[PDB]
């Protein structure tokens, strides 16, 4: 049944086949990331700010600078990281909401995974631009720039 | 088949510039390479 | 990024799966993004390393072991408040052992999981130990644990470029050397592979 | 043989006689086969074009 071997190896078997039609294959590949709630975005949100105004300080101290202490420096290496890794969570939380949109537009002109790679690149944007100050959920605001 | 291809590569090129998860990336790459290959054989690999 | 010619990878006879020693399921699997392939592995380093590396494994081992024994006194507690619970109050001999039923599926289900960390970790353990160029590893997730403890001592990728990497570093001269030898000594159906 | 000659290949006799001619000269050592037969669309498309 569920326990002592039983399922676990047929779930594994079952991820590790080739699925070759590419869309399938990128279902498959989008279906490893667990969906998100409000707080989870909102910290996000928090990470990627510090993670760009980190950067912003890295750049004004380029030129114009001090010759940085390691504990000065490696602090902010590390909040950028951070911030950059979280963005990447987020976009790759929230591609199965790019996909449930570019579903629609389909059967005139492109083909369904360039739609899908559209409302991807539609999607960077919206997190590029996101404000979560506004208080509001992050997928009314991305399903625009999506579309 | 031309236009399809340019399409892919002009929008990984956008994609790894602009800078994206690698999920991403590889499915623009595997949708250049099924292009290529279409370009060439159209129907040799899975349906045409 | 560069892109392998269909012709030359996908036919009635592989070339590209002959010319690399790898089945046409495996090219694919590497080529449409499907899995990784180990690209290259630094030999000496390695195997200089590997006595450190045992250790840190195995310092990592005692780690697991000590957490697992830390579990066992828990459920050692555990069992001892059944016993007070149950063996010392009004209750009959089959409700005092459902309790102790119940502790004994739990440890059972815990020790079953702490085992597959064990086979996952000794899995780990053994592809790192027996890694080697032109191998092809399903299920990122090990890839990602490799990676992630041993990000230097091989470079591994996904797709052309890895099949480009793979056609770059081949000594032609040698590999055709080694067929001709196995021509001339073995025979069947190694014989006609070789052929 | 000692020429470039794959065991389980398949050559014109003309040829193969010109090269174990040519061997048995410069170092005598045979190369040798035995004749078969091919259908025509197999000839056809083992041809030197």
């Amino acid at each position: 049944e569920d326990e002592s071997e039983a399922l676990r190896q047929a779930r594994k078997d079952a991820e590790l086949t080739a699925s070759a039609d590419s869309v399938r294959a990128y279902l498959k590949q989008i279906g490893k990331v667990a969906l998100l709630n409000a707080e989870e975005e909102v910290e996000l949100a928090k990470r990627i700010e510090a993670g760009l105004y980190a950067t912003q300080l890295m750049t004004e101290l380029s030129e114009r600078g001090e010759k940085l202490p390691a504990a000065q420096r490696r602090d902010m290496m590390w909040i950028c990281r951070d911030g950059d890794r979280a963005k990447n969570h987020l976009l790759e939380a929230n591609l199965r909401l790019v996909v449930s949109l570019a579903k629609r537009y389909t059967g005139r002109g492109m083909a369904f995974l360039d739609l899908i790679q559209e409302g991807n690149l539609g999607l960077i944007r919206a997190v590029e631009k996101f404000d979560y100050t506004k208080g509001y959920k992050f997928s009314t605001y991305a399903t625009w720039w999506i579309r | 088949l031309y236009r399809r291809v340019i399409n892919r590569n002009n929008r990984l090129k956008r994609l790894i510039d602009l800078g994206a998860p690698e999920i991403i990336v590889n499915n623009e790459k595997r949708m250049l390479q099924e292009s290529v290959d279409a370009l060439f054989d159209n129907g040799r690999r899975g349906r045409p | 990024a560069p892109v392998t010619h269909i012709w030359y990878f996908k036919g009635v006879p592989s070339r590209l799966g002959y010319l690399l020693d790898l089945a046409p399921k495996d090219l694919e699997k590497i080529i449409y993004f499907a899995a990784y392939v180990i690209t290259s592995v630094d030999e000496e380093m390695r195997h200089n390393e590997l006595s450190t590396l045992e250790a840190e494994m195995a310092v990592e081992r005692k780690a697991v072991e000590d957490q697992r024994d830390g579990e066992l006194e828990a459920r050692a507690q555990k069992l001892e408040a059944d016993l007070a619970e149950l063996e010392a109050e009004g209750a009959k001999a089959d409700a005092r052992r459902k309790v102790r039923d119940g502790g004994e599926r739990e440890m059972r289900q815990i020790r079953d999981r702490a085992q597959r960390e064990l086979d996952r970790l000794e899995d780990i353990w053994s592809t790192f130990t027996k890694l080697a160029p032109k191998q092809l590893i399903v299920d990122e997730n090990l890839y990602r644990e490799l990676v992630d403890r041993y990000g230097e001592y091989f470079t591994g990728a996904m797709g052309a470029e890895s099949i480009q990497k793979l056609i770059e570093n081949f000594d032609i001269d040698a590999e055709a050397e080694s067929l001709r030898d196995v021509i001339r000594n073995g025979k069947g159906q190694k014989k006609l592979r070789a052929l | 043989g000692s020429t470039e000659f794959l065991p389980g290949s398949l050559i014109d006799r003309a040829e193969f006689e010109a090269e174990n001619r040519r061997v048995v000269a410069e170092g005598g050592e045979p190369a040798a086969g035995r004749p078969v037969l091919m259908g025509i669309t197999k000839a056809s498309l083992a041809t030197d074009s």
